[PDB]
């Protein structure tokens, strides 16, 4: 069980230590450098990510419209949101504020 | 020792005992794997031909 | 040791110590390919950053 | 008169595979280097010990 | 935390060595301006008046050599102050500076402030006279880069 | 990088100037050599393995010979500074959400459609003045465009106080609300940013920009909230890198054409330009022609790269022995 | 704290993690925490020399070490060459409940 | 015009007009051929297996 | 240069000792940090990328650390002493042919088997006195050995005047013995020279060599002419193609194992070391073991190269800075 | 309205083969650098002047 957790915390939360000339910055108790790679979270965060302190519909829309614009089609414009419980009900109180005007 | 022509780019190389992954990458037998299948096209919306 | 509780074997032709213990040992490699980081949009709080 | 012999290698060696930038060469009894076609790099660890 | 890791499928590779791939991307560009001289080489000023008065000949730098012997280029505002180019570049170092000239009937010259630092020129066209014309235009290429992953 | 040529392009580095052959010792040298009839220039160096001379420039066949200084080749970094339009609202409405867009247009590849948009975000609320509004948009976009996790550096972005008015105080993601203390902001500067480079590889290339505005509702019509205006450019990107991208290319010229190519088996040419000092270039371009029917020119160019102290007095003491040596009038720079 | 890379002792209420092991504070993976070595104690609490990892050159600040910051264990990452034993398993025990007339 | 992963060593790279054997070897797309059919022996008399 | 190891082997280019992690600006810095306790030593440095630091040495677990001069690792070039063998005659006997045999041993393989051999002659005359016998030996030697087509150089002639006896005078292929004035000539010196490097792919190697003499027919006995002794060496190669392959090996310890293979397709390593320059070595060799029964060492070591200028400031300084902090007694040299 | 262009190669490059250490491109119409298998540089040289 817990080498089955080691494997997938390592998959999606893992950081890599390699500098930008190659070298790696741990060593092991060998002396050999531990080559650390990357999960899903770290590869797939350093493009396209915004930091808000706040969430409006005015920021995801023009977000998710100047996007679109630039790289898809007419067709192509669907963005399924993978989001949390409380994440949904923040999507819903903004949803309600625009259709409420 | 030595060289046979003008142009001639390696010395012979020997080591002795533990093999590493470096002595095998110095000897020029460890080389990256090229994935033919796995190819990134950007994404854009391309305007030209419009 | 002696004796392997992780197997039940009692008894040891070639033992590796004489501590009358018994350790498992593990390993996996494992990786993970993301292409394209430009396909995936997200927005994170921000108290999530530091 | 009695002798003895050892080579350590690492683990990560079992099925390590050579690129082969250069040809990889076994080194013969009667002093002549003869290149070989094998992709492990085990095949030539155990000719060397023998 | 497995049903999200889960719902991505598993590539089988052969080795624990460093992998590569092909990154593809695109091609239709256009260039900044560096800035504008006229014909006496003195660099034009955004305060300054009309750079090309009567079809005067005036220079434009560019940052890298894209441009061609006869081709109509165009600035920000596209077809309305055409530059046809005359003659080949003079490399100042890396900086190509083009003698242009202005087409589309342009009397009073193109104003100042169009021919900035950051101002974009792409290409239009390169038209000839009907007799005893010489080559012009020229032809353009590019190349893609590569990405890398690790265990 | 790959340049363009009129027919040919070849380069010699100036590491120093000996005006003899017997006196090339260390690499890098160069002597502008000719004869007493000035009908022949050409320059003898030394090469990391040998002396080494150019192409015999007929000097009734030269076309332009111009130098050009370390100033001219140099990227100056766009400015944009973003403040409050006035006439929409002095202060900031109370209720209204306040995104400014950033439309890059250079990501990763090479054309105007491979864009990118990344925004900052502030909930404007009561009582927040004009100053404490720069305050914490400048802390919303330094946690967008000067993360640690971006793949490339987009943007550096600055306040500039009333106070001081000229004077950057840098702001990043780890910089906090009580870093920047001041009540006189007035404005937010973002400046263009210097992109890695790898030698022959990756060459020198930039991002651009432009900071767009979100609308706002202030009395009942959607205003847009900002105004911004190019600022004139205080950074320059230094010559280092256009210089050894352009030896490294115009070496292929007098050598091997592959590089690297095939990685037992290669030829190392060892290269004289220093990435990291700026360099004045100094191109004579010339042609051959015959005399005979076959009247048509044959276009070439060398280019001789000497270091820049700022006074440039390297390349000027190389431009006047060039003018004494083979009669040309070579502009002192 | 952790500046270059530079090793740093966390206190913890008991041995909870391993030799070898990646653990990470509240901000899990922008910070993630090598242990160094075994938990030398001090009564019941359990210090741990640590280094970062990742390729965090500019250290973990001072406000993300106090008390009270939840800590959670990651993996276990090895070299490539020559690695040694790392990492550690964890146990748990119920209750009970009774009832009157 | 900048990376898109850390390890990026290539940018897009173009050029305009007459190509070159040196423009085609900067873009990559000239490389020494390798005559497999030779193969050189360096010449001894090895006395080894003596 | 692939060397062995004991177990793995890290390098450390240290041109520029600081006193602080905050002090590090430059690619080449380092410092040795420490504890107050001394109980662990690791060398932060600073890298083409940023700041790293090397492993953790357990200051209980070394076995020894020793620090080599420049000219501990300078190769001393053998020199070889050839002059006429006094018992068999002291002047060239008329009408004899005087073969010498330069028999090269470890010529282009790398056993001694691959051999090579070059030949030099004289046919003596009437009148020829001894130095005049050294004059066209030396001028038959050079003409066979150093062609300027040649492979590779072999070994280099230089004769001697007994009135300056410690200068030596050079001979090569295109030198006349109108050239060559003097009348005393004691002997004819040969001596081996320098072979070719490239870093990593071409190792520094030498190819030695003895002299052999045929016989001649002098009193109907045929004697071999002369005599070959080996002199005290004049000249040594340079620490600085030896320290830039031990660099470029490890720097796969740390770095990228892939060098250049997939030639676009690769990381690209900064190497600190100037091949031009000399250096000094420390080898600071120590060891891991594990808990309870993970008694078995893993001896490693940790190598640190300061660039030294006649006297070892840089290194004795470096030494001071890792005595002072870990408690050690390394020596200084 | 007239126009023109112009395209000069050397006779170096009649048969000439692209060892393509990364892919060859085609620019297309549309914008888009799609990934070409040709292997002689003028099938490119050729698709760019039309
Ligand atoms: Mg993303």
């Amino acid at each position: 069980l817990q080498f089955d957790e080691y494997k997938n915390n390592a998959m999606a939360w893992g950081t890599s230590n390699r500098n930008l000339n190659g070298e790696y910055m741990n060593f092991g108790k060998s002396g050999n450098a531990i080559k650390t790679g990357a999960g899903i979270f770290e590869q797939t965060e350093v493009a396209n990510t915004m930091y808000y302190n706040t969430f409006s519909l005015k920021l995801l829309e023009d977000a998710l419209y100047e996007l679109s614009a630039s790289k898809l089609a007419m067709d192509d414009r669907l963005f399924v949101i993978k989001t949390g419980e409380r994440g949904a009900i923040q999507f819903h109180k903004e949803v309600l504020k625009t259709v409420s005007g | 020792a030595g060289k046979l022509g003008k142009f001639q780019m390696l010395g012979f190389q020997h080591w002795k005992g533990l093999t590493s992954d470096n002595h095998l990458g110095a000897i020029f037998q460890q080389a990256p794997q090229k994935a033919t299948n796995l190819m990134v096209q950007l994404l854009a919306f391309y305007r030209g031909k419009s | 040791g002696i004796r392997n509780p992780f197997t039940g074997q009692k008894g040891n032709p070639y033992m590796s110590f004489d501590e009358d213990s018994a350790v498992i040992h593990r390993m996996a490699t494992l990786g993970v390919c993301v292409l394209d980081p430009t396909r995936t949009m997200s927005l994170i709080p921000a108290i999530l950053q530091g | 008169t009695t002798i003895r012999i050892q080579h350590k290698v690492a683990g990560n060696k079992l099925n390590k595979k050579l690129a082969m930038g250069i040809p990889m060469v076994r080194n013969l009894e009667s002093g002549k280097q003869v290149k070989d076609t094998a992709n492990m790099w085990m095949h030539y660890v155990d000719w060397e010990v023998e | 935390l497995d049903t999200f890791l889960n719902s991505f499928p598993t590539r089988e590779f052969e080795d624990d060595n460093e992998y590569y791939w092909d990154v593809i991307g695109s091609s239709r560009r256009n260039i900044p301006l560096v800035e504008a001289r006229d014909e006496n080489g003195v660099v034009v000023a955004a305060n300054a008046a009309n750079v090309g008065v009567g079809t005067s000949p005036f220079y434009l730098v560019f940052p890298e050599d894209w441009f061609a012997d006869g081709e109509v280029i165009v600035g920000n505002l596209n077809q309305v102050y055409p530059f046809r180019i005359l003659g080949d570049a003079r490399m100042e170092g890396t900086n190509a500076v083009y003698k242009v000239e202005l087409m589309g009937g342009n009397t009073q010259g193109v104003p100042a402030e169009r021919l900035q630092q950051g101002e974009r020129f792409s290409i239009e066209f390169a038209p000839v006279e009907k007799e005893l014309s010489r080559k012009v235009g020229d032809v353009r290429f590019t190349s893609p880069v590569s990405m890398r992953n690790e265990w | 990088m790959v340049i363009s040529i009129n027919q040919v392009r070849q380069l010699y580095v100036a590491k120093a100037l000996k005006a003899n052959t017997a006196a090339l010792t260390t690499a890098g040298d160069i002597v502008p050599k000719a004869d007493t009839a000035k009908t022949t220039l050409y320059f003898q160096s030394m090469s990391p393995a040998g002396i080494v001379a150019s192409d015999k420039i007929n000097l009734k066949h030269v076309l332009y010979a111009k130098a050009t200084p370390s100033e001219a080749l140099a990227h100056k970094l766009v400015r944009y500074s973003v403040t409050l339009d006035a006439d929409v609202s002095a202060t900031p409405v109370a209720g209204q959400n306040y995104i400014l867009r950033l439309a890059f247009r250079q990501y990763i590849g090479l054309s105007e459609e491979d864009q990118y948009f990344k925004y900052g975000e502030v909930i404007a609320r009561s009582g927040m003045t004009a100053s404490d509004f720069y305050k914490k948009m400048a802390i919303s976009l330094a946690k967008n465009l000067e993360n640690k996790t971006e793949s490339t550096p987009l943007v550096n972005i600055y306040l500039i106080s009333a106070a001081a008015a000229s004077t950057d105080v840098p702001v990043t993601s780890a910089t906090k609300e009580s870093d920047l203390t001041a009540t006189d902001y007035n404005q937010i500067i973002i400046e263009e940013t210097e992109q890695p480079w790898v030698l022959g590889m990756m060459p020198q290339a930039f991002i651009p920009f432009t900071p767009q505005f979100l609308t706002i509702t202030v009395d009942g019509e959607d205003r847009l909230w900002g105004v911004a205006t190019v600022v004139t450019p205080t950074k320059t990107v230094p010559d280092g890198h256009l210089i050894a991208d352009l030896e490294y290319f115009c070496m292929g010229a007098r050598g091997d054409i592959y590089r690297g190519m095939g990685y037992p088996n290669i030829i190392k040419t060892t290269y004289l330009v220093d990435p990291g000092a700026v360099y004045d270039v100094l191109d004579i371009h010339y042609f051959y022609t015959g005399s005979n029917e076959s009247v048509q020119k044959s276009e070439k160019t060398i280019t001789l790269v000497a270091v820049d102290d700022g006074s440039h007095t390297a390349m000027n003491a190389l431009i006047g022995a060039i003018n004494t040596a083979s009669g040309l009038t070579i502009a002192t720079l």
